[PDB]
């Protein structure tokens, strides 16, 4: 239950902080701050804002927006804007409908044509 | 993009 990935960037300002880019993989390391993890991305550790991570649970895939979609809250449809994370659970080439993704405080159903498995 | 906490860093 250790598994996230990176929504949004975040450029290191101090010591210890471990550049995110969106759609690194990061293994939590340190949750004792409500505010401040640490984790591991690749070869590097340290610290990025709790708030800027998803966590990417087994089974889940990470995909980026490839086509903007506007949501409906009433519909419980999530938009997408271009280039941004959200993970959830793919179904099939076969299968038809949206699938149920989250992308940090976010959540909702999506159509998968918008999307782009990474 | 939430702001990047104020408090600090452990």
């Amino acid at each position: 239950a250790n598994s996230y990935v990176a929504l949004y960037k975040f450029l290191p300002q101090e010591n210890n902080d471990l550049a995110l880019q969106p759609g690194d993989r990061i293994m939590l390391v340190d949750d004792s701050n409500e505010d401040w993890w640490k984790g591991k991305i690749g070869d590097r550790v340290g610290f990025f804002p709790a708030n800027f991570v998803q966590r990417v649970r087994p089974g889940e895939n990470v995909w980026r927006c490839c086509q903007p979609f506007s949501g409906n809250k009433e519909q419980g449809y999530m938009s997408l804007k271009e280039n941004q994370i959200c993970v959830g659970v793919g179904r099939s080439k076969d299968a038809d409908g949206f699938i149920r993704v989250s992308s940090g405080k976010k959540r909702g159903l999506v159509p998968v044509d918008a999307l782009t498995e990474i | 993009e939430p702001e990047i906490p104020l408090s600090p860093r452990p």
